[PDB]
């Protein structure tokens, strides 16, 4: 509130420890894992290059 | 194929069958480059129609048993009516796509569906 | 080799190209749809900023976690990525300026946590060995906020528990129609009268801090489903186009095969009657 304007910043649906910590453990539980990789990797640079240069010779 | 010689019913699943067959021959080339799940939720339906109509098509003769191994089957007009117009109207848009080759009757495609 | 095969060849492609051309009005379409919904989160963010500032500012006793940086070697990454394919380099870009930025840190000796919205950033990761610690995927192409809800806490907490030190969202920012640019942008490292603050100033800001950080996450996601249709519309243009290249090429196979059987045709009734 202020003298001349007055905002109301809502929420979409009941914010609570008991509903917010439910999505959070889904969002842990969501994250599928098959190799445990090292993130150190180089090959991301390479597989990146070879399709960016494919999409530029599709146009 | 007029409804004076054959009757309004026969003409008009005979009809049918053919406007869904060549509607489907026009998506079928659609699907080979960009999938099934790209289409709208009409042509999904009706490609799903057109694939059981074009299976419920065939028909075991007994005269090819030495070809197909399996025993030959004899359909009437009525039965066959019956067939085409109960796929057309979505009476067995639960069963699998295989359960009409190969079959007979429109009741042996439902008997083959539980095997 | 036969015209027969070569006329149905040009109408196969035909087809294509008929529908190609229909999706990029659609793209359109829903660009506009997107537009709209980046529009309609913009005036709560602002105030929300509006009001933290102020805050922050008439309380110099306290200062969240979220305002101070501590210089320690572990940080945390979302990433933005679309469900669905037929982007134009959209995704292919983003990794890229993701990957580079990324580098500083694993050279520089620093651990890296990964949050994933997207199917596409889920493959990449799970084909390329990424530790997401959280991932979220099949969202409809007008998201919800409470979606959201569970992937930015599980970022969020660890940032409060002190086990990343740095938090960025990765995504394609609108700069018109045609260009999307792949962007890494900081997250958690944010007139002379003060408020009643009916519950305590110190518990208000551990609040709006909060529901700050979750606005940005959406509004990066709706901001990026934007992008994506842009991407399409382009995308969808150019594969009508190399349609049409493929059908001209035909053609002039075709033409060419059509005058071949004429003149061979020829050659047979004249050798033909030669000789009766």
């Amino acid at each position: 509130v202020q003298p001349n304007m007055v905002k109301v910043l809502a929420d979409t649906v009941v914010r609570a420890g008991d509903l917010d910590e439910a999505a959070a453990q889904e969002a842990l539980k969501a994250a599928e894992k098959a190799l445990q990789g090292k993130g150190a990797e180089f090959d991301y640079s390479a597989a990146a290059a070879r399709l960016a240069e494919a999409a530029a010779q599709l146009r | 194929l007029d409804p004076l010689v054959i009757g309004q019913d026969h003409y008009d699943t005979a009809r049918g069958v053919q406007y869904v067959l060549q509607r489907y021959k026009e998506l079928k080339d659609i699907i080979a480059i960009l999938g099934m799940d790209e289409l709208s939720e009409a042509d999904k339906l009706l490609v799903a129609r057109a694939r059981k109509i074009q299976r419920f098509l065939s028909q075991p003769f007994f005269v090819a048993e030495v070809f197909t191994g399996s025993p030959g089957k004899y359909v009437s007009l009525k039965d066959t009516i019956a067939g085409f117009k109960g796929i057309l109207n979505g009476d067995y848009d639960h069963l699998p796509e295989q359960a009409f080759y190969m079959v007979g009757g429109i009741e042996e495609a439902v008997e083959k569906a539980k095997k | 080799a036969g015209a027969k095969e070569i006329r149905s060849k040009i109408a196969s492609i035909k087809s294509t190209q008929k529908i190609t051309n229909a999706m990029e009005k659609v793209a359109v379409s829903k660009m506009r749809k997107a537009q709209m919904r980046m529009a309609a989160g913009r005036p709560y963010a602002e105030r929300i900023r509006q009001v933290i500032g102020h805050l922050a500012n008439a309380n110099p006793e306290y200062r969240h976690p979220f305002m101070v940086e501590r210089e320690v070697k572990r940080v945390g990454y979302i990433v933005v990525s679309s469900d669905r394919g037929l982007c134009g380099g959209l995704n292919i870009n983003l990794f890229k300026s993701l990957v580079k930025d990324m580098s500083g840190y694993r050279e520089q000796g620093a651990e890296i946590d990964l949050c994933v919205i997207g199917s596409k950033g889920a493959s990449f990761f799970r084909s390329f060995g990424g530790n997401v610690v959280a991932a979220i995927s099949h969202l409809g192409e007008e998201p919800s906020i409470n979606d959201l809800i569970g992937s930015v806490k599980v970022m969020l907490d660890a940032y409060l528990e002190g086990r990343i030190d740095r938090l960025f969202v990765v995504s394609n920012k609108f700069v018109n129609t045609m260009t999307q640019k792949p962007t890494v942008e900081q997250l958690i490292p944010l007139h002379h009268w003060d408020y009643l603050y009916e519950p305590d100033a110190k518990s208000l800001l551990d609040g709006l801090l909060v529901r700050y950080v979750e606005s940005q996450v959406y509004q990066a996601v709706v901001e990026n489903n934007a992008c994506e249709q842009a991407a399409r519309m382009i995308a969808m243009k150019n594969a009508t186009d190399n349609a049409g290249e493929l059908i001209s090429d035909l053609q002039l196979i075709y033409n060419k095969a059509r005058q071949a059987a004429i003149t061979q045709e020829i050659s047979e009734i004249v050798g033909g009657a030669a000789a009766v």
